[PDB]
């Protein structure tokens, strides 16, 4: 069985500007567990990126928690890049204030 | 209502070393342990407050228990591999979950590459296989008269830390958090708009959000994205519909959760 | 705590 990864890209409190927040990147549904996860910042990977342990659902499919400590500004873009044997190419899924 | 639960997942490296054994313990919806064969020194680590003061005795104990598990689990895959004729090229993956509830019902459930393999009756003295090579596995577990073991330790040893486990972390464990709740409001042409539905920090993750237009559900029309943790131990969901531009209010938001007396009911307010 | 992994309860 082959499930590819379901992606939310978020924060951990409602975005201020300026002030110091986390930035999640949550997959989850996928399997095998095998998967590679990056923060991009303006397109590029942030290098201190944490993640919880690994552990699965009622279906056997397995989810993950990526974050890092950031400051949101209005300029800043922010993304979750996620590779799985599932995909091709890497899937870039960009943060959203409002999401 | 009260849970204590076990997962393990056993991957097969090609090549790439000795399998990989992860293992992380949950109260409820709270992790308080975890296991990694990758560690630099592999051991049981505390994730929770509320088990750090158990004891060095407590912990090496724990320890020695997940490295032969881990070890089981290399001969397991293996052995799986011999039962579907798999080559030694493919990576594998061995999942178990096991817990009890408050003792309300315990479970021990495998999974063999995602799919499930066999499992703990209800009853607690008998096994499901899934499928032939599952079979083979319940026949070993039968020999060696397995079921009773699972069912001391459901009945016995799980309900007897889990209750020792909710009284240490009583301060965390056993209060909900409600969720704050709100609606946005995001135009989407000049004609429809989104209405997204808000809970926030809340524990624990079990809730549900549904959209009503003059009272009767859109489950159909509704996006609901997974309940997704916000990284402190609580958590977040939102629910959407898009609405004709206008008619805002024909919509209401019901939350239920745990940590709300009542169901609560919202509208967008300009 | 962690149940006990019994000898021989290989898959």
């Amino acid at each position: 069985i082959q499930r590819t990864p379901k992606i939310q890209v978020y924060s951990r409190h409602p975005a201020e500007n300026g002030k110091s927040n986390f930035l999640n990147c949550y997959v989850s549904g996928f399997h095998p567990s095998d998967i590679e996860v990056d923060l991009l910042k303006n397109g590029e990977r942030i290098e201190k990126v944490e993640h919880s342990d690994l552990s699965f659902s009622k279906d056997w499919s397995f989810y993950l928690l990526y974050y890092t400590e950031f400051t949101p500004t209005e300029k800043d873009e922010y993304a979750c890049r996620v590779n799985h044997v599932t995909l091709s190419q890497p899937k870039i899924v960009k943060w959203d204030r409002d999401m | 209502s009260h849970s204590m639960r076990y997962f393990y997942t056993a991957v097969s490296r090609p090549g790439r070393g000795e399998p990989r054994f992860i293992a992380v313990g949950y109260v409820d919806d709270t992790q308080f342990v975890r296991f990694d064969s990758d560690a630099a020194s592999p051991r049981g680590e505390p994730r929770a407050p509320w088990v750090e003061q158990e004891g060095p005795e407590y912990w090496d104990r724990e320890t020695q228990k997940y490295k032969r598990q881990a070890q089981a689990d290399r001969v397991s895959l293996r052995n799986l591999r011999g039962y579907y004729n798999q080559s030694e090229a493919g990576s594998h993956t061995l999942q178990r979950m096991y817990g009890c509830d408050l003792l309300l019902r315990g479970y021990d459930q495998s999974a063999y590459d995602g799919k499930d393999y066999i499992a703990l009756n209800e009853d607690l003295r008998s096994w499901t296989a899934a499928d032939t090579a599952a079979q083979i596995t319940q026949r070993k577990w039968e020999a060696a008269r397995e079921a009773e073991q699972w069912r001391a330790y459901l009945e016995g040893t799980c309900v007897e830390w889990l209750r020792r486990y909710l009284e240490n972390g009583k301060e965390t464990l056993q209060r909900a958090e409600h969720p704050k709740t709100h609606v946005t409001h995001h135009p989407v042409s000049d004609h429809e708009a989104t209405l997204r539905c808000w809970a926030l920090g809340f524990y624990p993750a079990e809730i549900t959000l549904t959209w009503q237009r003059d009272g009767e559900d859109q489950t159909q029309d509704t996006e609901l994205v997974e309940t997704r943790p916000a990284g402190d131990g609580t958590f977040q969901k939102w629910a959407a519909v898009v609405v004709p531009s206008g008619e805002e209010q024909r919509y209401t938001c019901h939350v239920q959760h745990e940590g709300l007396p009542e169901p609560l009911t919202l509208r967008w307010e300009p | 705590i962690l149940k006990e992994p019994v000898h021989g309860a290989y898959y």
